[PDB]
């Protein structure tokens, strides 16, 4: 039957779409955590 | 010397395996948006 099958697809794209937005804020974490890293450890070089 | 050697040989064996296991979470968790993207809306909601 059509219009059951058509809001399914629909809705499926609904999850999708904050899967992949959950999947940009880790990579946001990444790059947080490795700036976070890169940047003191360049210090540290320094200091000893 | 065993425990100088020792220390620094367990410090950067932790160290290496973490970032190690880190990075390759990570790798995988970009190759798993590859693979979600592979979910492509491209199906049977056009059936439908």
């Amino acid at each position: 039957d059509p219009e059951k099958v058509l809001e399914q697809a629909v809705i499926d794209m609904q999850e999708d779409l904050v899967q992949l937005r959950q999947a940009v804020a880790r990579t946001i974490a990444e790059e947080k955590r490795t700036e976070q890293r890169l940047n003191q450890d360049t210090q540290e070089a320094k200091k000893w | 010397r065993n425990l100088a050697a020792l220390e620094a040989k367990i410090s950067e064996a932790k160290t290496k395996k973490n970032m190690l296991q880190a990075r390759a979470k990570a790798a995988k968790a970009n190759a798993e948006l590859q693979q979600t993207l592979g979910g492509l809306g491209t199906s049977s909601a056009t059936s439908a």
